[PDB]
C-alpha cells in the first residue's frame, strides 16, 4: 500500500516555529518526489513546495521561499517542512503528497493533514453531553468548550456510520468551541442496541465516550 | 510564471446535467494537467491527469480535455456523490511559480424539494448540574438552504442568545441538516416551563413547531 | 545542411566548442567556451573582435560575411518552444523533443529555470525546432538546453552596443 502518515501539527504561538513530518511507507524517496499543499478553513488548495526524487532538490512557491524549508531523511524514508516566524495566515490544514512521474508529476497518494493552529491560548478538552432520544429515532452528542479545532466525533467506534450528521463548529464568546453531533436509527433499536459517541480531540490527546441512552 | 485560474467559482446543476468546469495556464503547459476532487473534510483525491486521462477508480462520467492553454473538466451526468470542490494543477515547470494549483469550483448538486424531519432535544442533567441549559432542535435532510428557526420559552421570544449551525449537502441525497441550539442559564431553565422552536422551511404547509415542558 | 554552424579553434586545430551564426557579422555560443584567444571557422578563417552575462556569449566577427547558402545566418526566435515539439541538435545531427520542464526538475542536481528548456529522446551547438534557432548546448537523463527566447532582448541591446 503506499501511505502517507503526518505528523508534527499541533498549536504554536506567534512568532512559532512549525516542524512536519511525512512518513512514506510503500515506496521510496528516491523514486517518488513529494509536495507540501496547505489549506485554510474554507479556502484553496496553497502550493508550499517540492522535493525532487534523485538529488532531493527543492522548489518553493515564491511566497514561501524566504520562510519554508523542505527537506528529506532518505534513511527514515521521511520528508519535513519547516516554517518560521508564524502568523495568523499560517494556520491551515498541511498535506503532503507524492508525485508520481508516469502521470505527470500528479499528486496520485496524499497524506492525512496535519492541523497547525496559531495561537497563544491553552488546549482544553472537550466536555460531551448526551442528546437522549414516530418510525425513526434521533440521537446526539453535544460538545463542548473544547480549544483548539478539531475534534473527530464517531458512534460506536466505527460501526455505526450511516445516517450521521456532525455539525459544523461554532466559536463561543468564550474563545471556545462548540458544536453537535446527531444520528437516525430504528426506534426498534432504542432499547437494545447500545449507542456511543466517542469524541477524540487529538489536540489534547483526550478522548470522551458517553453512552446516549433514552 | 506560470499562472492557472478556474471558472466559474461556483457550478449549481441539477441532478443528471451535464456538468463542465474550466481551467486556463497563463502560458502553454502542453497536457501536463491534472484534476483533483475535494469532498468536504477530506484530502484531495486525483481525478484526471496528462489533461485526460482517467485515474484507476474514477467513475467514467468524468472526462478532461484541452492541451496548451485551456482546459475542460466534464461530469456526463452529475450525481449527488460529485459534490465537492474541483481544482485544477499544472506540472509543466516549478519555478517562479506561486501557484500550482488554480482557484477551484465548488459544484453544489440541486435536488427536489425535501422536507425538514424536525426534532427536540431537551438539555441533559449532566449539563444542568453545571449550571447552563441547551436545548438544540434538529432539522433534518431537507432541501434548499434557507429556512428559519426561531425560539420561544413560555411563548416570549428570545433573541440574542442563539447559536445556528448548518451542515453541507449531503453525498448521497444531497439534502441539509441544521441544528438551532437556545443556551441559557439553568435558572431561567427552570423559572420558565414551556420550550418551543419555530420552524420556517418552503416545503411545510405552515410552521411546523416541536416543542416540550419539563 | 547548417550552414549557420561555426567552430572555435584554439592554436591550431584544437577543436573545442561550436557557435551559431545569429546575424552576418555575429556569433553566439555559450558561456563557458569563453576562451581570451581563439579562431573561428565559419569556408572562411575570421578572429573574434568582442566577446560579452553568464549563460550566453555573443562573439562579433572581423569581417561581415556575404550571406550564402553555404553560410548564412539563422534568426534567433522569441517564441519559447513547447513541450512536444521536435527539434533537432547538431555539433552529426540528433532529433529530440522539447519535454516538460520537470522531467529536468527531476533528474538534475542543480535548480532548473526558465531560463533553461528540458529536451530528449533517444558545447555551444544549435537546437534548431520549428526552422529558427530556439536553444543553445549547454547517461540516459534528459537535455538541458538555454531557452534562447528569453534572451532575445540581451542579444538586441548587446549587438546595438558593438555595432
Amino acid at each position: 500500500e503506499v501511505q502517507l502518515v503526518e505528523s508534527g501539527g499541533g498549536l504554536v504561538q506567534p512568532g512559532g516555529s512549525l516542524r512536519l513530518s511525512c512518513a512514506a511507507s510503500g515506496f521510496s524517496l528516491s523514486s517518488y518526489g513529494v509536495t507540501w499543499v496547505r489549506q485554510a478553513p474554507g479556502k484553496g488548495l496553497e502550493w508550499i513546495g517540492y522535493i525532487t526524487s534523485n538529488y532531493g532538490v527543492s522548489y518553493y512557491a515564491s511566497w514561501a521561499k524566504s520562510r519554508s524549508t523542505i527537506s528529506r531523511d532518505t534513511s527514515k524514508n521521511t520528508v519535513y517542512l519547516q516554517m518560521g516566524s508564524l502568523r495568523a495566515e499560517d494556520m491551515a490544514v498541511y498535506y503532503c503528497a507524492r508525485e508520481n512521474p508516469d502521470y505527470g508529476y500528479a499528486y496520485d497518494a496524499w497524506g492525512q493533514g496535519t492541523t497547525v493552529t496559531v495561537s497563544s491560548a491553552s488546549t482544553k478538552g472537550p466536555s460531551v453531553f448526551p442528546l437522549a432520544p414516530g418510525g425513526t429515532a434521533a440521537l446526539g452528542c453535544l460538545v463542548k468548550d473544547y480549544f483548539p479545532e478539531p475534534v473527530t466525533v464517531s458512534w460506536n467506534s466505527g460501526a455505526l456510520t450511516s445516517g450521521v450528521h456532525t455539525f459544523p463548529a461554532v466559536l463561543q464568546s468564550s474563545g471556545l468551541y462548540s458544536l453537535s453531533s446527531v444520528v437516525t436509527v430504528p426506534s426498534s433499536s432504542l432499547g437494545t442496541q447500545t449507542y456511543i459517541c466517542n469524541v477524540n480531540h487529538k489536540p489534547s490527546n483526550t478522548k470522551v465516550d458517553k453512552k446516549v441512552e433514552p | 510564471a506560470i499562472r492557472m485560474t478556474q471558472s466559474p467559482s461556483s457550478f449549481s446543476a441539477s441532478t443528471g446535467d451535464r456538468v463542465t468546469i474550466t481551467c486556463q495556464a497563463s502560458e502553454s503547459i502542453s497536457n501536463e494537467l491534472s484534476w483533483y476532487q475535494q469532498k468536504p473534510g477530506k484530502a484531495p483525491k486525483l481525478l484526471i491527469y496528462y489533461a485526460s486521462t482517467l485515474a484507476s477508480g474514477v467513475p467514467s462520467r468524468f472526462s478532461g480535455s484541452g492541451s496548451g492553454t485551456d482546459f475542460t473538466l466534464t461530469i456526463s451526468s452529475l450525481q449527488p456523490e460529485d459534490f465537492a470542490t474541483y481544482y485544477c494543477a499544472q506540472g509543466f515547470g516549478s519555478s517562479g511559480v506561486e501557484n500550482v494549483f488554480g482557484g477551484g469550483t465548488k459544484v453544489e448538486i440541486k435536488r427536489t424539494v425535501a422536507a425538514p424531519s424536525v426534532f427536540i432535544f431537551p438539555p441533559s442533567d449532566e449539563q444542568l448540574k453545571s449550571g447552563t441549559a441547551s436545548v438544540v432542535c434538529l432539522l433534518n435532510n431537507f432541501y434548499p438552504r434557507e429556512a428559519k428557526v426561531q425560539w420561544k420559552v413560555d411563548n416570549a421570544l428570545q433573541s440574542g442568545n442563539s447559536q445556528e449551525s448548518v451542515t453541507e449537502q449531503d453525498s448521497k441525497d444531497s439534502t441539509y441538516s441544521l441544528s438551532s441550539t437556545l443556551t441559557l442559564s439553568k435558572a431561567d431553565y427552570e423559572k420558565h416551563k414551556v420550550y418551543a422552536c419555530e420552524v420556517t422551511h418552503q416545503g411545510l404547509s405552515s410552521p411546523v413547531t416541536k416543542s416540550f415542558n419539563r | 545542411t547548417q550552414p549557420w554552424q561555426a567552430a572555435l579553434l584554439l592554436r591550431p586545430n584544437q577543436l573545442y566548442c561550436g557557435a551559431v551564426l545569429v546575424h552576418p557579422q555575429w556569433l553566439l555560443t555559450a558561456a563557458h567556451c569563453r576562451k581570451k584567444v581563439f579562431r573561428v571557422r565559419l569556408q572562411q578563417m575570421f578572429q573574434g573582435v568582442k566577446s560579452i552575462s553568464n549563460d550566453l556569449m555573443l562573439i562579433k566577427l572581423n569581417r561581415r560575411i556575404r550571406p550564402t547558402k553555404d553560410v548564412r545566418p539563422i534568426n534567433v526566435s522569441s517564441h519559447c518552444p513547447s513541450a512536444g515539439t521536435k527539434c533537432l541538435v547538431s555539433g552529426q545531427c540528433l532529433n529530440i523533443s522539447v519535454l516538460s520542464q520537470k522531467r529536468c526538475e527531476d533528474a538534475y542536481p542543480r535548480q532548473i529555470d526558465d531560463t533553461m528548456f528540458c529536451a530528449g529522446d533517444k558545447s555551444g551547438g544549435p537546437v534548431v525546432c520549428n526552422g529558427s534557432l530556439q536553444g543553445l548546448v549547454s547517461p540516459n537523463r534528459p537535455g538541458v538546453y538555454t531557452n534562447l527566447c528569453k534572451f532575445t532582448k540581451w542579444i538586441q541591446e548587446t549587438i546595438q552596443a558593438n555595432s
